[PDB]
C-alpha cells in the first residue's frame, strides 16, 4: 500500500553479543543445535579440531 | 528513572554549508547551530555583580 | 546482552506537519466590490465653491 | 512540474526514503515478520523414561 516496502528478520542467536562476527544461529534448519552449550560445554573450554 | 524524548530542530532549518538536502536531521546541534529561523538569540553585556 | 543495536527501527512516526504562509492581508487595507463587466466604472461627484 | 522521482534503488537510500524528484518518502511499510521455524523433538518413549 506504500512503494517501497519492508520486511524484518529475527535471527535468533546465542552468545554473549548477539551481534558479533561469526556468532552462530540457534534454531538453523541446516545445523544442528549446539547440544554442549547448555550443558558441559558451560563447564569448560572444549578445543576445535584442526590440521594436525 | 529513565525519560527519554527526541528534542529536535524544527523545519526550515538546513545546516549550513549543506543547504540543499532533504535528509536533514534537526537533532545534532553541533550542525545546527545557529542555522534556526523561528528563534533569535540576543545576549546582554551588563556590569558585574560583586559578591 | 541484546541492546537496542539489535532490533532496526521500522517507519518512523511522522509527528508534525509545518506548512509556511504569509498573514495575508488585503481584506483589510483596500475596499472590495465585485464588478460585473471587464470594465469597472466608479464615480467622482465633487462639490465646488464659485472659483471651481 | 514536480516530477515524482524515485529511489536510487539504493537499501542506503530506500530505507532512509531519500528520493529524487520531490515529496521524500516518510519510510518504507511493514510487510512483516519471518521468524526461523521451530525444530520438531523426537518422542522419548524410544528409551525409558522413568520421573525420579
Amino acid at each position: 500500500n506504500s512503494p517501497t516496502g519492508q520486511v524484518f528478520a529475527l535471527r535468533a542467536v546465542y552468545g554473549k553479543d548477539p551481534v558479533a562476527a561469526g556468532a552462530k544461529e540457534a534454531f538453523h534448519p541446516m545445523y544442528g543445535p549446539d547440544a554442549m552449550f547448555s550443558g558441559q560445554g558451560a563447564a569448560k573450554k572444549f578445543p576445535a579440531l584442526a590440521a594436525s | 528513572l529513565l525519560v527519554r524524548y527526541a528534542l529536535s530542530a524544527n523545519p526550515y532549518t538546513v545546516a549550513k554549508d549543506e543547504k540543499e538536502a532533504r535528509i536533514i536531521d534537526g537533532g545534532d546541534m553541533d550542525k545546527m547551530a545557529g542555522r534556526s529561523d523561528l528563534s533569535v538569540l540576543l545576549g546582554v553585556k551588563l556590569p558585574k555583580i560583586i559578591i | 546482552s541484546t541492546t537496542t543495536n539489535s532490533n532496526s527501527i521500522g517507519r518512523p512516526n511522522l509527528v508534525a506537519l509545518t506548512r509556511a504562509t504569509t498573514k495575508l492581508i488585503y481584506s483589510d487595507i483596500v475596499a472590495t466590490q465585485r464588478t460585473n463587466q471587464p470594465v469597472a466604472a466608479f464615480y467622482g461627484i465633487k462639490y465646488l465653491n464659485p472659483d471651481n | 512540474a514536480e516530477i515524482g522521482g524515485d529511489h536510487g534503488y539504493n537499501a542506503t537510500n530506500i530505507a532512509a526514503g531519500q528520493t529524487s524528484g520531490a515529496v521524500t518518502q516518510i519510510g518504507p511499510a511493514v510487510m512483516g515478520m519471518v521468524r526461523r521455524a521451530i525444530p520438531n523433538l523426537i518422542a522419548f518413549d524410544i528409551c525409558g523414561v522413568q520421573p525420579m
